[PDB]
């Protein structure tokens, strides 16, 4: 399970 | 008025374009300006941690930690959130709600839980916590300075919730595993490249809310002397480290809260951005003790473009074959996420029966759902026309079926006349299916002309129709998820106004072409397409382009093999009773029922198709609606309630209190009715070990 709900732009 | 400064950023400028308030172009020029200048962001921040770089349950304890748990909660799922609150319940704890200030009706339920319990409190104040929105971090900034000034409550760790999560171990093992290593705060780092953690964040991008939307701006710098750092917005922090955060004004503190109220998704670095540079560096776990379901390969659709100026992702709903990983002892979790009871509520159910035991037997309601989908002190405008125009036609339904359940051939005493508009209305679940939707509304029994308060039941039709092909379903609705794979409109109401879209469930095996076809009431075809169906596809779907309005009636969507009957299925189109909340008045009728502007709904034609497909074109049916489309009053009515009674069934209708038709229930003795017990979601007096559940 990787974190980070960014995505790209 | 003109800006302080010339602007030329293309962002900005589409900022500009796009905004819809004064006041928010205004605030807009006014960030640009200030950065242009140099003027808003800092440029270096001091380090204060010595380090080089990062740091990194069956027994009694004699001192327990107290918990202050704070829920971020919106939507409507306010019965699950009960049934949540009881499995983490204990009189030691605290417990305070925020409600987004958009979700009224959950609000007034939270009201509720406050009254009963000494240690439950609401937050006062209310933002529009929108997704990505700075407005996140300063709903946990203002909570974490209103939890430390109530004296009263001396609480030991920080601990953010949602709607969407749960428990998955007992409250006495996380105290006791907090009680252990209380000096320690729980934080997860992204765990992968920092370069592009930060690109795809956007972190060096500037962000401004206004108008519950994020408005991208520009670039900036990352400031210098300090490690940058993020991942999960999920965590727990001990009371040392929030008094830090709350009221240092040292050189770190006081920079990242100025850089991060520009920032989009701020609470996924900003609490790691500072432990790591500050003074408490050395007391960081990189673990959260969460289990988030990613499934990025359905969660990251871009499906928030309209609120944000990003492409963001979310994780997926827990299945039941997803209940083994609960059990998982690689590393210390206690919580997970996400839960949606209408989407799978079986492994909710199996979760809590096995921290807390099976209910007692003859328990009612275990197995169903209820959630309001509309309370009368929200008003009607909060409605649509459509659906104002089809829980009226629900309502109806029910009453007709009260008076013919009743056999005499005396004065019947089910005979009801319907006043107002609906109180409220639920959906309704049993096993994970849906069941359609429950009505509360007022009527006059004509025998002894007194008002009475009756719930309605209806349920729609079963209409999908199906050589061992791939197929398994299809329908039509709008609001399809493509991460739950599913129409978020349940009951697939639609208007002549509205854009349907169609979607096909598929098996395993090899791949295919299909056609799919598209007919009106009068049978008119109004598009064709060939998709194509790849041996790994599950799921297809695509909303053809029709222009609008659509001519109302039952449409048909029928799918082909190379002309070989393959399925069909049926959608209603319902004619519109109310204009504005208003009864609809013949010139607007007219321009609203008489099918699309264009004589056709596509360029193409397809009058080629009619005798193929055994589709004829009766004259009479086609003026026949041509005179329902100039119908208003009572002739409207009736047409509506044909379409709606040929396509929905009124399962049943009960009263609330007293009745004269003496063949209806009383909706609590009832399985059905949101007035049913329902155990589970229902909260009642402290027992004597502190819990609820």
């Amino acid at each position: 399970e990787e974190e980070g709900s960014g995505g790209p732009q | 008025q003109p800006p302080k400064c010339d602007i030329s950023g293309k962002e900005a400028i589409s900022a500009l374009s796009r905004a819809k308030s004064k006041h928010c172009r205004q605030e807009i020029g006014e960030t640009y300006c200030r950065h242009k200048l140099g003027l808003l962001m800092p440029e270096k921040v001091t380090r204060f941690c010595p380090l080089e770089g990062k740091a990194n349950v069956e027994y009694m304890p004699a001192n327990p930690v107290r918990i202050a748990f704070v829920l971020v909660v919106h939507g409507r799922a306010s019965r699950q959130l009960q049934r949540m609150f009881k499995a983490i319940y204990h009189k030691d704890h605290f417990y305070y709600i925020h409600v987004d200030k958009r979700s009224n009706y959950l609000h007034r339920q939270v009201l509720q839980v406050s009254r009963q319990y000494s240690n439950v409190r609401v937050t006062p104040w209310r933002m529009a916590t929108i997704w990505g929105g700075a407005s996140l971090l300063s709903t946990y900034l203002q909570s974490m300075r209103d939890l430390l000034e109530m004296t009263d409550w001396p609480w030991d760790f920080f601990i953010n919730l949602s709607a969407a999560d749960y428990p998955i171990r007992t409250n006495d093992q996380l105290v006791a595993f907090l009680s252990r290593y209380r000096d320690m705060n729980f934080l997860k780092s992204h765990g992968r490249d920092n370069a592009r953690f930060i690109r795809k964040q956007g972190l060096d991008r500037l962000f401004l809310e206004c108008d519950a939307h994020m408005w991208r701006l520009g670039d900036r710098r990352i400031p210098e002397g300090i490690a940058v750092d993020g991942g999960s917005d999920w965590f727990l922090l001990n009371r040392r480290f929030v008094e830090y955060v709350t009221f240092s004004t040292d050189d770190l503190v006081t920079k990242m809260k100025q850089f991060y109220s520009y920032t989009l998704l701020p609470a996924e670095s900003f609490f790691h951005t500072v432990l790591e540079n500050s003074p408490h560096c050395d007391t960081m776990v990189d673990n959260n003790l969460r289990i988030t379901n990613w499934n990025r390969k359905l969660g990251c659709k871009c499906q928030y473009k309209h609120i944000v100026d990003w492409c963001g992702c979310s994780p997926n709903d827990f299945k039941p074959q997803d209940f083994h990983r609960f059990q998982q002892t690689a590393r210390p979790t206690f919580f997970a996420r996400k839960f949606e009871a209408v989407v799978n509520q079986e492994i909710i159910g199996q979760l809590d029966y096995y921290l807390y035991g099976n209910y007692p037997a003859g328990t009612p309601g275990l197995r169903s759902y209820w959630e309001n989908v509309y309370d009368e002190p929200d008003g009607i405008h909060s409605l649509s026309d459509v659906t104002l125009t089809l829980y009226h036609s629900f309502a109806r339904l029910g009453l007709r079926r009260a008076e013919t359940s009743l056999h005499t051939d005396g004065e019947n005493s089910c005979r009801y006349y319907p006043m107002g508009h609906p109180a409220s209305v639920h959906l309704y679940f049993l096993a994970d299916r849906f069941q359609g939707f429950l009505i509360k509304h007022h009527a006059t029994n004509l025998a002894v002309s007194k008002l009475e308060t009756l719930e309605t039941w209806v349920m729609p039709k079963k209409v999908f129709k199906i050589d061992f092909g791939r197929l398994q379903f299809s329908e039509v609705g709008t609001d399809w998820d493509a991460k739950e794979r599913l129409f978020r409109n349940f009951g697939g109401l639609l208007g002549p106004m509205d854009e349907p879209v169609g979607m096909q469930k598929w098996g395993k095996g090899p791949n295919v072409t299909v056609t799919v076809i598209w007919v009106d009431p009068v049978n008119v075809i109004a598009a064709t397409y060939d998709i194509l169906i790849e041996s790994t596809a599950e799921f297809t779907h695509y909303k053809p382009p029709l222009n609008l309005p659509l001519r109302p009636g039952v449409w048909t969507v029928k799918i082909l093999h190379h002309w070989v009957p393959v399925a069909e299925t049926k959608f209603l189109v319902a004619p519109l009773t109310f204009s504005n909340r208003q009864p609809i008045k013949p010139e607007e009728a007219l321009k609203l029922h008489n099918g699309p502007l264009r004589n056709a709904y596509m360029e193409q034609s397809f009058q080629s198709l009619n005798p193929v497909l055994s589709l004829p074109i009766n004259p009479a049916q086609v003026e026949q609606a041509r005179r329902n489309a100039a119908s208003t009053g009572t002739a409207l009515e009736g047409w509506l309630d044909s379409l709606v009674g040929g396509m929905w069934t009124a399962m049943d209708i009960c009263a609330t209190g007293p009745t004269a038709c003496p063949v209806m229930q009383t909706c609590s003795q009832t399985a059905w009715s949101s007035f049913s017990p329902d155990p589970k979601s229902e909260l009642g007096a402290v027992k004597p070990d502190g819990r609820l559940r």
